[PDB]
C-alpha cells in the first residue's frame, strides 16, 4: 500500500541504497502525526453503526426515487437497501483504514481504481456515494486535528466518486 | 562514405542470447553497449552502475529487454536526460536511445507526451520498450543499435536526416553536445521540415551550423533571382569572423546565389573563413 | 533540479569556501517562512483543476477567435492539447513554488516553449494571456483570509505572482 | 541533487501528478530539522581549520609510514603535505555542504561518484581519509540530534571510502 | 518593432475591435509610472561603462579557463570583442527597457545569436553567467534608493531583470 | 577501421585497375618491418597505465587552474573522467600503431571529440598539452634501446610522434 | 528559359543525334497553328486587369473569411499583395501561353510558391479556388467564338487550362 | 590560412609557452631545405600549362564517356571550366608547397569544393583521378634531375605527392 513508510522502502530499493537519513525523517514525521491519526479512527470504528445507517437514511431522503424506483440498481426492496446499506460500511472501513494507514493507500486500493468502471456497469450512480459520504463528513463527530484530517480523507473520497 | 558521415563500423548486432548466456566473457561486452546505448555514450563512474540489474541479467532471471528497461527507469538515466530537458526534447533523446531512430512525424511526440502527462514517464519508457519496433529490430536478447542509419524497415526519408542532428559524432554524448539543454529536433518537427546533414567534426575544422528558418532565404529560390542563365544554387556557410563591421551579424546563414556568381562568391566565403555546409539548387 | 537551499550550495561550491554565515542565516530565514510556503502549494494543488478550468473559459470569452472554426483552439483535440499545456504550467510552477527556486520552472517547461509555440503557429500572447487568468485565479485562492491561522504573507504571494509572470513572459 | 525538496519534486514529476499530501508532509520535516541541522554546519565551519589540522595529525600518527615512505602518493614532501590539508579540507567541507543540504545529494555529486577511480590511479589508500573522517566525527563536539545528523552524514562517507 | 502601445494597438486591430476600456485603462496605468521607466533607464544607462567593466572583471575571475591561453576570451582581440558584444546585449536591452517591450531585444540582439556563438565556437553558457553579473549590477544601481524622489519601483525592476533572463536563456 | 594494407586496396578499388608493382613493395616493407611495429606496440600497451598517470600528474602540476576549484577537473567525478579519456586517447592511438594506418585514429576517437570538448567547456588546449606529454613518455618507453634486439626503429618513432600528433592538433 | 524549340533542341543534345523526322513534323505542326497561340495571348493580356478584378471578387465573395479581420487578406496591405500574386501567377501564364511550354511556368513563379505560402500562413487552397476562378475566365474570354475569324482551337484551350491547374496544383 | 613557420607559431600560442627548443630546430631543418622548395615550385608554375594540357589530354583517354555526347565535359563550355578547375587545383596546390604547409590548401579550396560537385552533378570521383594525374605530370617535372644543380629532393616530392594526394582524396 501507499503508506508514506513503504513509499521511502520503495524509493531506496529502486536505487539500492540503504535509507538515509531523509527517509528516517519521513517515518519519524509519520509517528509523530499517527498519535492523532490512530486516536481519530478507533473514534470513528466506535461509533460506526450510527454514522452507517445515517448516511443510508440521508441518500434515501435526497433522492427519494432511488427507494421507489424499479430496477436491482435500487434500493426499493428490502435487499436493495441492506445492499445500499452494506456498500456505505465499505466505504466507512475503508476511511478508518486509511487514517490508521496515514496515506490514502489504502482507498486507492480497494477504491477509487476501479469505481469509474464499476460506477457504468451496474448503474451504480456516484451522486448516491457523494451525499452520502456528505453526511460522514458531518455527522463524524470529531474534533481538532482528528475532524481535519478525517475530513480530508472523506473529501478524497468524494473528489475521486465525481 | 562512412568516415565522414560518422559510421565508422556500426556493422553488426551484439546478442547475448547463449547456452553460456555470460558466455563468462560476451556478458561484460553486452552490458557495455547497452551502457553505451540506453545513456547515450555517458561516462558512467563504477560506484554508480546499475549492480542489481546485473545480478539477475546473469541469472538469467531478466532477458536483455528486461535490463534495457531497467536502466531506462533507473535514475540514473533520469538524472541525465528526463529531469533536466524540455519534454519534448526527452521524447526525441528516448527515440534515439531506445528504439535508435529519430521521430518520424508530429504523431510520435503528440502520443508519447500525453502518456507522459497522463500515465506518467514510466509508461511512456514503457511505450517505448514494448513498441512493436522494439520487439521487431531488437529481440529481448539483442542490445539496441542505432538502426536509423540504413533503410530496411519502413520510414519516411527525412528520418535519415534527423538522426544525424540527434548522433554528431562517435565520441559525442547527448548529456554533453553543441546546442544541448534545448529542443534539438522540436520546431521541425512541427513543420515537417528537412534539415541539412552536418557531419561531425573529424581533424578539421568544425562549426556546427544551426538552422533555424527564422532568418534564412527559403530552400527554394521562389523567383527569378538574378535571372542570369542557369538556375539559383543556395550556400551555407557558418564560421563568418573576418569582417565584423557592427558584429558580422548572423554568423551561420545560407546565400542565394545565381549560378554564375557562384565561383566569386566562393572564394569570398573562404575569405572569411567559414567553411561551406551545403550547395543545393534550389 | 536545484532548490533554494542547493541553489547556495552549489553557487558556494563554485567559489569553494565554507558556507559563510549571511549565507547561513538567509537559509534560516527560508525555512522560518516555510510552513506558509507549504499551505500555499497545498492550497493550490487542491484546486489545481478548477483553477485551469475556471481560467480556460475566461481566455476562451475574451478571445472569441481561438474557438472559432479555423483559430488554434479548435476541433476539441486542440482543445484538449489546451487544457492540458494549462495544467502543465500550474503544475511547473507549484513545483516551483515549494522549491522556492524557479530552477525547475526554466529548465523543463520554460526553456523552448516559445520556439514549440511560434513553429507550431499557436500564439503565444494569447497563452501569455491565460498564464495571467490563472495566476489572478491562484493568487485569490491562496491568498483566501479563512479557514486557517491568519498572518501576513503578501511576500509569499508577491513571490507566487513573480513565478506565474516569469512564465508569461517567457512564452509571448 | 538528492535534496530532499528536490526528491519529492522528481518524485511528482516522473508520475505527472501535483503535489500530494505525503511529499508535503516530508518537506515539513525537512524544514523543522532545518534548524539543528543548520546549527550542526555553523558549529563545524567556525572550527574548521582546527578540525582539518587534528585530522591531518591524526592520519600521520595512525600511518607514520605515510610520512616516511617515498612516492607522490605519500606526504614526506612539504608538498605532499599540504596536499593531505587540502583534501581533508575538501572532505569537511563537503559535509557542512550536506549539513546544510538535509541529504546526502552534495556528497554524491561533488565525492562519491568515481572516489573508487581516483583512489586507485592515484594510489591513495582510502584508509587513510577513512581514518581522517573517524577522527572529525569524534572532534567536532556536537550534541544532540544535530550531533546525530552530522555523524550520520560522516559515515555515509566513511562506508563509500569503504 | 512594437512598444507596449504598439502591442496593444496591434492586437486589438488583429482581432478587429476597438479597443475596450480595460485596454485603456491598462494603458493609463502604464503612461501613470511613466517617470519611473524613464529614471530607470536614465540610471542604467549613464552607468553603461562601469556596468560592463565590472561584469567582465567578475566573470573572468570565476571562470578563468576564458582567460586562459588557448580559452576563448583570450590574445587580447577576442577580448576587445567579448566586452563590445557584453555591452551590445546590455545596449538592447536599456532599449527594451524604455519601450517596455521585449520585441526589439528578440528582434535584433538575441535573434538568432544562440546559432551565431554556436558556429563561432564560444561557450553560450559563459555568456549567459555575464548576462546574469550584467543583470545583478544594472538592477542594483537602477533600485538605487539614494538620490531620487522615493517611491517603490519594484515592478519595473522585475521587469528588468525579466529582459535581462530572457536574453540569458536565449544565448545558452 | 582500414588498416595499411586495408588503405591500399582501398584505393586500387577506387581505381579498379590491379594492383600495380610498386604497391607490393610498399606492402612487402610493410611486412619487413612488421616485428618491430608488433613491439612497439607491445611496449606501449605493457606501459599503458603508469604513462597515462605520470602524464596527468604533470599536467596538473603545470595548469593548476584545472583542479582548483570551479575548473573542470574538480569534483572527483570530472577526475575520473579526465583520466578516462586520457586513457582513451592512449588506446586509440596505440589501435593505430598496430594498424599502420591513422584512419582508426580519426574513425572512431577523434570522430566527434572536438565539438565534445567545446561543449563541455573543457579546454581544448590543455589537452593537447596532456598528449604531447603522453607522446614524449611513449615514445621514449618505445625507443629504449635496452631490453630487446637492437635495430633501427626511428622511422616507427616518427610514425608514432605522427599519431600522437594528429590527436593533439584535432583537439586543439 | 526554354521554349517549345528549345525543349526539342535540348533533349535532341542530351541524346547527340540529328532531330528525328518526328521531331521536325512537331515543330511545323505548332508553327503552322501559331497564329492561334499569338491571338490568344493577345485575349488574355487584352483583359488581363479586368480577368484578376473579377475573380478576386468572386474569391472574397466566397470566402468572405478572408477579408474579415484577422484573415490572412485583410488590413489592405496584404490585400494588395493577393492581388499583386494573383495578377503574376496570370502574368507567368501568359508567359507560358506564348513560350507553348510550361517551363517558364514552373520554374519562375511555381518552384518555391509552396513552401513560401506555407510559411506566411497563406491559406493555399484558398489560393487554388481563386486560380481556377482565373481559369474560367481566361478560357472563356479567349474561346469566345465572336469577334474574330472562326477556326478550331481546342488544343490550345486545353493546354491553357492545364498551365493553369498545374500552378493550382502546386499552389495547393 | 598560415605558412610553416606562422603554424608552429600559432600552435605555440594557442599553448602558451615559449617555442621550444625541438620546435626551433625543425624550422630549422625546414630553411635549410628551402632552396629546394623554391625550385620545385618554381617549375611547377612555369610548366603549368603543360601540366594541366597533358593531364586532360590523358584523362579524356582513360574515361571516354565525360566527352561524349550528354556526358559531364560536353558542350565546350563545361570543358573550358574543367580545364580552369584542374588549374585552380593545381594554382592552390603550388601555394601550399611554397608555404610547406596544407593550410592554405584547406582554408581557400577544397573547403566546399567537394558539395560543390555533387550538387553541379559532376562526379567527384573523376576530379580525383585527374587530380592524380596532374600529380604525376608535377612531380616528374620537379623531380628531373636534369637542368638543376644535383642533390637529394625526395622529401620534398613525396611532400608535394601527399598534397596532391590530400586534395585528390577530400574532393572525391
Ligand atoms: C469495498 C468497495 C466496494 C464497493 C464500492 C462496491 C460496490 C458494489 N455495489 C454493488 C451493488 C449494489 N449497490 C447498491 C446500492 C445502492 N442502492 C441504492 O438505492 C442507493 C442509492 C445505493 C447506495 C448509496 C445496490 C442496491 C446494489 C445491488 C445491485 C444489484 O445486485 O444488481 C455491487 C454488486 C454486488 C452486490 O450486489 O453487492 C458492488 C460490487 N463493492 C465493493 O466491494
Ligand atoms: C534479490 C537480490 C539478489 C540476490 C540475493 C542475488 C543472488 C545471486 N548471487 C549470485 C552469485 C553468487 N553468490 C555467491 C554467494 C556466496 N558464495 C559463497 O561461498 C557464500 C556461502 C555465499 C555468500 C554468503 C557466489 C559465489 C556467486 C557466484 C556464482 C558464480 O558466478 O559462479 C548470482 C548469480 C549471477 C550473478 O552473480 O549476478 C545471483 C543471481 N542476486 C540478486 O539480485
Ligand atoms: C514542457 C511541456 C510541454 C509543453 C508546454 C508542450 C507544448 C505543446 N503544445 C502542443 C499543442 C498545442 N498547444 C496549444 C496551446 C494553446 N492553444 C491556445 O489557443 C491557447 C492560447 C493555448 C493554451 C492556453 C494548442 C492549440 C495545440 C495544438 C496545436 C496543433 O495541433 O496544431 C504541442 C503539439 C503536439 C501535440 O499537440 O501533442 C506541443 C509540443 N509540449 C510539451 O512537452
Ligand atoms: C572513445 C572516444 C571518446 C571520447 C574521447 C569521449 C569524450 C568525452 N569526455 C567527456 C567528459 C569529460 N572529459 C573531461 C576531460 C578533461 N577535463 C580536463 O580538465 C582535462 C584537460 C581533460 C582530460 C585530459 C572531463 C572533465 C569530462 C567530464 C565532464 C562532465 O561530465 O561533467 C564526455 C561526456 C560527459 C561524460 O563524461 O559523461 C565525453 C563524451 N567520449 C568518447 O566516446
Ligand atoms: C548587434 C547584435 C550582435 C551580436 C550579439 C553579435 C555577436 C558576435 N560576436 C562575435 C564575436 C565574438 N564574441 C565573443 C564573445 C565572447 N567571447 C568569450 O570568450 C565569452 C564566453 C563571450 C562573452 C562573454 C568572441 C570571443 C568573439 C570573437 C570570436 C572569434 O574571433 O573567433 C561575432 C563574430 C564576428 C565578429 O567578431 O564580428 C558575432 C557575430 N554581433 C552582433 O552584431
Ligand atoms: C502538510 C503541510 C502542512 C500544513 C497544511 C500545515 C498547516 C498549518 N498551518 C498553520 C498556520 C498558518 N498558516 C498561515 C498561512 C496564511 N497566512 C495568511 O495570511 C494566508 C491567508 C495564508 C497563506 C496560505 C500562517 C501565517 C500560519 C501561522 C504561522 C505559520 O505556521 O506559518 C499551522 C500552525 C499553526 C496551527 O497549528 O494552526 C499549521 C500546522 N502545516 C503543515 O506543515
Ligand atoms: C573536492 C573533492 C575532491 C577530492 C577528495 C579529491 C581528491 C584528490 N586527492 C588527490 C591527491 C592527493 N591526496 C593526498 C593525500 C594524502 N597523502 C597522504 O600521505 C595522507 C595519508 C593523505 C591525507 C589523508 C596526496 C599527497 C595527493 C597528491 C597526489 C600526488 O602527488 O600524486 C588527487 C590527485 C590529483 C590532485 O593532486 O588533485 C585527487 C583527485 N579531489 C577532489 O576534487
Ligand atoms: C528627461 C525625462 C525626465 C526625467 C528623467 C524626469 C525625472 C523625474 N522623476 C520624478 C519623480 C520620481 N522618480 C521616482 C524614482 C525612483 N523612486 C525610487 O524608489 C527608485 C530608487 C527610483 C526609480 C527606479 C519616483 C518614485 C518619483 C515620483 C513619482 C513619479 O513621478 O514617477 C519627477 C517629479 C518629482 C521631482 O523629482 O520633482 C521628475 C521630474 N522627469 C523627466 O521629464
Ligand atoms: C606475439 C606476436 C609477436 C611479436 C610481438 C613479435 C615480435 C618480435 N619482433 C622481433 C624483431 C625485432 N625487434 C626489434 C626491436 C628493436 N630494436 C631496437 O633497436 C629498438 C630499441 C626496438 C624497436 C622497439 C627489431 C628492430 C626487430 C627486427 C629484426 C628481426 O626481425 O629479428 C623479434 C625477434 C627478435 C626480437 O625479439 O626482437 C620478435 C620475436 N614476434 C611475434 O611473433
Ligand atoms: C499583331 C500580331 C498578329 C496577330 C494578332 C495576328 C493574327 C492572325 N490570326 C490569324 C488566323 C487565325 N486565328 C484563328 C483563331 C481562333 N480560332 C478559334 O476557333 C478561336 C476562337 C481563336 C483562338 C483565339 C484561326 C483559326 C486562324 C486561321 C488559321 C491560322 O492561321 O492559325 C491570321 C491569318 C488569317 C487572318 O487574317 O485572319 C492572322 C493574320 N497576326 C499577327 O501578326
Ligand atoms: C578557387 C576554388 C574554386 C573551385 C575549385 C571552383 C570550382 C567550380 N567549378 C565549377 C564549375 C564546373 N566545374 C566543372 C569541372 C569538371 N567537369 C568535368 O567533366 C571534370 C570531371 C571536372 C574537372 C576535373 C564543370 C563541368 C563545371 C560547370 C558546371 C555547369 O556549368 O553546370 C563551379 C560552378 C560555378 C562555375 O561555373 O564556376 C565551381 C564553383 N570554383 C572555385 O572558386
Ligand atoms: C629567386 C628564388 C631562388 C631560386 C629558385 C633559387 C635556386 C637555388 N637552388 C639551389 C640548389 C638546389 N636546387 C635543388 C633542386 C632540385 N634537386 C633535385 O634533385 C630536384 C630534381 C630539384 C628539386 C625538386 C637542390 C637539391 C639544391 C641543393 C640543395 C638545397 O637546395 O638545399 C641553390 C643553391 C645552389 C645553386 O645555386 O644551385 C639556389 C640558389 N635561388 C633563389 O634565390
Amino acid at each position: 500500500m501507499k503508506t508514506p513508510i513503504t513509499e521511502a522502502i520503495a524509493a531506496a530499493d529502486t536505487q539500492g541504497r540503504f535509507l538515509s537519513n531523509t527517509e528516517l525523517q519521513a517515518v519519524d514525521g509519520r509517528f509523530k502525526r499517527a498519535v492523532a491519526s490512530m486516536e481519530a479512527a478507533r473514534a470513528l470504528t466506535n461509533n460506526a453503526q450510527s454514522l452507517i445507517d445515517g448516511a443510508a437514511q440521508a441518500v434515501y431522503q435526497k433522492f427519494p426515487y432511488t427507494t421507489t424506483m424499479q430496477g436491482s440498481q435500487y434500493a426499493s426492496t428490502p435487499e436493495g437497501k441492506a445492499k445500499c446499506a452494506r456498500d456505505i460500511g465499505y466505504y466507512l472501513r475503508m476511511v478508518t483504514y486509511c487514517l490508521v494507514a496515514g496515506g490514502t493507500g489504502p482507498m486507492d486500493e480497494y477504491l477509487i481504481a476501479g469505481l469509474s468502471e464499476i460506477n457504468s456497469t451496474f448503474d451504480l450512480s456516484p451522486s448516491w456515494y457523494i451525499e452520502a459520504l456528505k453526511y460522514i463528513k458531518a455527522n463524524h463527530g470529531l474534533t481538532g486535528q482528528a475532524a481535519v484530517e478525517a475530513n480530508a480523507y472523506i473529501d478524497y473520497a468524494i473528489n475521486a466518486l465525481s | 562514405a562512412a568516415s565522414r558521415l560518422g559510421t565508422s563500423a556500426f556493422s553488426d548486432a551484439p546478442p547475448v542470447e547463449l547456452r553460456a548466456n555470460w558466455s563468462e566473457e560476451d556478458l561484460e561486452t553486452v552490458i557495455r553497449a547497452v551502457y553505451r546505448q540506453v545513456l547515450g555514450n555517458d561516462y558512467v563512474m563504477a560506484s554508480e552502475r546499475l549492480v542489481s540489474a546485473e545480478s539477475l541479467l546473469r541469472n538469467g532471471k531478466i532477458t536483455v529487454r528486461e535490463f534495457v528497461r531497467a536502466v531506462a527507469k533507473s535514475e540514473l538515466y533520469k538524472e541525465k536526460f528526463l529531469y533536466g530537458n524540455f519534454q519534448t526534447r526527452v521524447i526525441e533523446l528516448n527515440y534515439k536511445h531506445l528504439l535508435g531512430r529519430a521521430p518520424y512525424d508530429e504523431s510520435e511526440v503528440i502520443f508519447h507526451l500525453d502518456l507522459y502527462e497522463n500515465e506518467g514517464f514510466d509508461a511512456d519508457i514503457d511505450s517505448y520498450i514494448d513498441s512493436p519496433e522494439y520487439t521487431n529490430s531488437f529481440g529481448d536478447w539483442v542490445v539496441p543499435y542505432y538502426r536509423g542509419f540504413n533503410t530496411q524497415p519502413g520510414q519516411k526519408t527525412v528520418g535519415f536526416n534527423r538522426i544525424f542532428r540527434l548522433y554528431r559524432g562517435y565520441a559525442n554524448s547527448d548529456r554533453a553536445q553543441a546546442e544541448g539543454s534545448m529542443s534539438r529536433l522540436a520546431r521541425d518537427l512541427a513543420t515537417n521540415r528537412a534539415n541539412t546533414v552536418v557531419p561531425p567534426s573529424n581533424s578539421d575544422t568544425a562549426f556546427a551550423y544551426y538552422t533555424p528558418s527564422a532568418d534564412v532565404p527559403p530552400r527554394a529560390c521562389l523567383g527569378g533571382s538574378f535571372g542570369e542563365s542557369g538556375r539559383v544554387y543556395r550556400i551555407e556557410v557558418a564560421g563568418i569572423r573576418q569582417p565584423g563591421y557592427p558584429g558580422v551579424r548572423r554568423s551561420s546563414t545560407a546565400f542565394l546565389v545565381p549560378y554564375e556568381q557562384l565561383s566569386a562568391k566562393m572564394q569570398q566565403l573562404q575569405r572569411t573563413g567559414a567553411r561551406i555546409i551545403s550547395v543545393n539548387p534550389a | 533540479m536545484l532548490d533554494a537551499f542547493a541553489k547556495v550550495v552549489a553557487q558556494a561550491d563554485a567559489r569553494g569556501e565554507f558556507l559563510t554565515n549571511a549565507q547561513f542565516d538567509a537559509l534560516s530565514n527560508l525555512v522560518k517562512e516555510g510552513n506558509k510556503r507549504l499551505d500555499a502549494v497545498n492550497r493550490i494543488t487542491s484546486n489545481a483543476s478548477t483553477i485551469v478550468a475556471n481560467a480556460a473559459r475566461a481566455l476562451f470569452a475574451e478571445q472569441p477567435q481561438l474557438i472559432q472554426p479555423g483559430g488554434n483552439a479548435y476541433t476539441n483535440r486542440r482543445m484538449a492539447a489546451c487544457l492540458r499545456d494549462m495544467e502543465i504550467i500550474l503544475r511547473y510552477v507549484t513545483y516551483a513554488i515549494l522549491a522556492g527556486d524557479s530552477s525547475v520552472l526554466d529548465d523543463r517547461c520554460l526553456n523552448g516553449l516559445r520556439e514549440t509555440y511560434q513553429a507550431l503557429g499557436t500564439p503565444g500572447s494569447s497563452v501569455a494571456v491565460a498564464i495571467q487568468k490563472m495566476k489572478d485565479a491562484a493568487i485569490a485562492i491562496a491568498n483566501d483570509p479563512n479557514g486557517i491561522t491568519p498572518g501576513d504573507c503578501s511576500a509569499l504571494m508577491s513571490e507566487i505572482a513573480g513565478y506565474f509572470d516569469r512564465a508569461a513572459a517567457a512564452v509571448a
